[PDB]
RNA sequence: UACGAUGAAGAGUUUGAUCCUGGCUCAGGAUGAACGCUAGCGGCAGGCUUAACACAUGCAAGUCGAGGGGUAGAGACCGGCGCACGGGUGCGUAACGCGUAUGCAAUCUGCCUUUCACAGAGGGAUAGCCCAGAGAAAUUUGGAUUAAUACCUCAUAGUAUUAUAGAGCGGCAUCACUUUAUAAUUAAAGUCACAACGGUGAAAGAUGAGCAUGCGUCCCAUUAGCUAGUUGGUAAGGUAACGGCUUACCAAGGCCACGAUGGGUAGGGGUCCUGAGAGGGAGAUCCCCCACACUGGUACUGAGACACGGACCAGACUCCUACGGGAGGCAGCAGUGAGGAAUAUUGGUCAAUGGACGCAAGUCUGAACCAGCCAUGCCGCGUGCAGGAUGACGGUCCGGAUUGUAAACUGCUUUUGUACGAGAAGAAACACUCCUAUAUAUAGGAGCUUGACGGUAUCGUAAGAAUAAGGAUCGGCUAACUCCGUGCCAGCAGCCGCGGUAAUACGGAGGAUCCAAGCGUUAUCCGGAAUCACUGGGUUUAAAGGGUCCGUAGGCGGUUUAGUAAGUCAGUGGUGAAAGCCCAUCGCUCAACGGUGGAACGGCCAUUGAUACUGCUGA
């Protein structure tokens, strides 16, 4: 089951995390199959980079989005937009 | 060894009991039947649903069954 | 590290005031030692020309051979003249601009005086005296300090400095025609790539 | 020469043999000493150098020098070789760190203090 | 007088003196570094290179009561999933192992996503428990036995499988895709009610896993023959799948100087160091692939293993024993012994991210995030700033010069250190109650919510220059000279070489130079070395023309002309992972560091053009 996940890739004390979909057989900040967004919790707005071109294709193709991804995706689009049959 | 590793050891012998004898029963009928042919595929092919066989497999023993007896 | 030691003792050895042209420059302007104040050696190699006008701008500002060597190869990846750059961005130092303001009259000063927390850059207080001041920044003095007893007793062609609110406004980066400084980099290039 | 002579056969490229090869590749190795003895440089030098046969961790006779003066080096001692051979003694290819395990360093030394095992007075 | 390219240093030493060839050494950079002297911090990174040597002890993979019987007052058992992920090591392997580019019309694929057709009746058992044992233990033997989403019969189901029979399309040979009949054969599961979660079969997608192929893949030819299932074919057995993968038969083939075979060494790559470049040297930490789990072999379960923390057998170690028999594998984290010149806490938490189970709450996670030790490396800061006389004291000369604004002393700041007061980000969410729409999919808002680091980073307040500088060198190369003591002794030394009683070379003192919380030595590399030279050398006398011809393989090719376009050149599409280097720009007070973008990845496959030069064919 390819999942869309986090993997960190800052520094020690303020990460960083790229919004990645990969399988779930491999490592965190490892292999992975094509960078969907990017996401960075140190300012107050916790910004983000969807990709909502992709987002959605990878759901149709059968992703399956973690707490923090589903969280990520739901205020930033291509949620309310993959509902939509 | 662990809780999970002594259950394995005890649930793995009762399905090959089951595995064997399913295994056997059909393998001697395709032994000793090279008409009651219609008789070893339904065995092969409860094999191929219990994933004993692959059917895969099963569907080739099917074919090279009923290619000789003619 | 710093040097903390005689100033008089390094302009000697140099023959040119880089601390300012004050006491003792004279009066036994010959450089220090029991050998030094003699006839010293006649024959001077290229090797040492170079290497004195190398440690020249080395200790008039206050940087290790290390730092030296760093803004060497950073300035080199300009494709302008080497020199030039390496001068520009040694001159772009942020307690080189305090001293030049008028505050610190010296640069020992300044690296102290910008190492407390008593100077401002560009709203928020920056006491780094390494910082590489870019063109177009403004150095203001911290309020708290701001009515000192050294600062006001204390007090360029770039350098648009303003008395009433201890501004000057670092822009319009010099170049080797209007820096003064006795110092030779293409001598410091041929060091460097020796 | 010919291309055609170098697409055959290359240049060849040597090894480039090394230095210290009784050492097995380690900047230091301890090593017990068997016999501490006198020698005489070749010419035109006139002296007697101090030198010690060494029997190293890994299997290895070696003959070692002695720097300085002042030193203990019983007919059994833990040393450390460390290398640097001498254009005196013919044979003698090692140093002996001064200040290792049970060697002594110096008395009365205080320009080269870094060498020779000498604490800071 | 433009374009791009930001890039290339030498010296000492053969001789009475010179030139040339030629060897040795030094000046630079770098490291999983070690040793000696010294030593104040912060951020970040790194830490058994040797014995894949042997391990005491603790933890590291569990979860589901919304599958079942449910016991004491939860545990344990059957059943489902996971344990094939994550983590560690580099033993072995010279090879389709790896990198690179494709093919599968010779492939499989749990969980995931989207559709179509359905989840109807039945039965016998057995866990757990009970009755008795055989055993020191490990563990195991009898009887009757109660359930399941456990198991097993019949009917049912196709764009399911097989066989026969008709077809269309389409090739790249074997043949490929789809459709139509006929025959045979294969499913289900329900959680007392709702919600919610499920189950079976078929198709497509995604992901993951295999096989094959072209090219590049260390040294030795003081390794010249190797292979007998070996080479090809004909039929069977087979494997997911083609195939000597295996068997039966026929033939004698197949590889080899363009290096078979044999021996030594070694995991491979993105990459790191160095270099102007071409090149050279290594494969720590980060990522991808492969191999292994005390040494070897074998199979079961499972979609997936010939399985690190699963099983069986044999071997060597350690332990228990009642002597009959049994239990083990830190190349997991933290630790012990040994080996070595040398590399650390038997620490905290699931608070973030990821993983397993579960509808969820939730449990586990030595993965992971933090903390301790080691100046191991990179970056940054400090050990004060201004005025002040030629003061004592030392080294030196025959009263002068030297350390020296250096000092005493006079004003100012606390970056850092100590005390006190405030004080974070990393936290977005999950789950439960509220209204909206459509449809059981998505969406908004509410508060008691959720920190190991940690009272950590950071800010403010009050004494006080107070709390902080050493190492190497001074004859030439190479930056820096005087005196005292020893008299070829003690010693120094990278090369030349110094010391036999006036040593700028040994030891000490003064002064001077370099670097700086570091400085020197050693060990392994690149440059200098044009000193293996394609870029970029030579062979009369310095090392170098075979004793001379013929000639095989091979290398090179007189003029013109016609054809193809293999080399060569240009365009397009795909790829050349991420990370790393460089450039530009933003956030950590700057930098290191991190984010974003470009360039680069010099390469390979398909296709379209040009035909000047090389190759091929013809004249």
């Amino acid at each position: 089951s390819v999942k869309i996940r986090l993997q960190r890739h800052g520094k020690k004390g303020k990460p960083f995390y790229w919004v990645v979909a990969a399988d779930a057989r491999s490592k965190r900040d490892g292999k992975y199959l094509e960078k969907i967004g990017t996401y960075n919790p140190n300012t107050n707005p916790a910004t983000v980079e969807l990709n909502l071109d992709s987002i959605v294709k990878w759901l149709h193709q059968g992703a399956q989005p973690t707490d923090t991804a589903r969280a990520i995706l739901s205020y930033k689009g291509a949620l309310l937009k993959h509902h939509l049959d | 060894n662990h809780k999970s590793a002594l259950k394995r050891i005890r649930s793995n012998e009762k399905r090959r009991v089951l595995n064997r004898y399913q295994h056997k029963t059909t393998r001697n009928a395709i032994k000793a039947l090279r008409a009651k042919l219609s008789t070893v595929i339904s065995m092969i092919d409860k094999l191929a649903k219990k994933n004993i066989i692959h059917d895969n497999k099963a569907s080739n023993l099917k074919s090279k069954l009923t290619k000789h007896v003619a | 590290a710093r040097y903390t030691g005689p100033k008089t003792k390094i302009a000697r050895k140099f023959g040119e005031a880089i601390f300012g042209d004050d006491k003792s420059f004279e009066k036994r302007n010959y450089p220090p030692g029991q050998h030094g104040m003699a006839k010293k050696r006649g024959k001077k190699s290229e090797y040492a020309v170079q290497l004195m006008e190398k440690q020249k701008a080395k200790y008039s500002y206050g940087i290790l051979e290390k730092q030296f060597r760093n803004l060497f190869e950073k300035a080199s990846a300009t494709k302008g003249v080497t020199g030039e750059v390496l001068l520009q961005l040694c001159e772009a130092r942020l307690d080189n601009v305090v001293f030049r303001m008028g505050i610190a009259p010296s640069r020992r000063g300044a690296r102290q005086i910008v190492s407390h927390r008593h100077i401002t850059v560009n709203g928020e207080v920056v006491n780094i005296p390494s910082y590489h001041l870019k063109p177009g920044d403004k150095v203001a003095v911290r309020e708290k300090s701001k009515s000192l007893e050294a600062i006001e007793r204390s007090l360029y062609e770039w350098i648009t400095w303003n008395n009433d609110l201890k501004e000057g406004t670092f822009v319009s980066v010099p170049a080797r025609l209007q820096i003064p400084e006795n110092i030779k980099e293409q001598l410091i290039v041929e060091l460097y790539n020796k | 020469p010919t291309i055609q002579q170098l697409v055959r056969t290359g240049r060849t490229q040597i090894t480039k043999k090394s230095k210290s090869v009784a050492l097995d590749s380690c900047p230091q190795r301890r090593g017990v000493c068997t016999r501490v003895y006198t020698t005489t440089p070749k010419k035109p030098n006139s002296a007697m150098r101090k030198v010690a046969r060494v029997r190293l961790t890994n299997g290895n006779e070696v003959n070692a020098y002695i720097p300085g003066e002042g030193h203990n080096l019983q007919e059994h001692s833990i040393v450390l070789v460390r290398g640097g051979r001498v254009k005196d003694l013919p044979g003698v290819r090692y140093h002996i760190v001064r200040g290792a395990l049970d060697t002594s360093g110096v008395a009365g030394r205080t320009q080269r203090r870094s060498k020779y095992g000498a604490k800071r007075p």
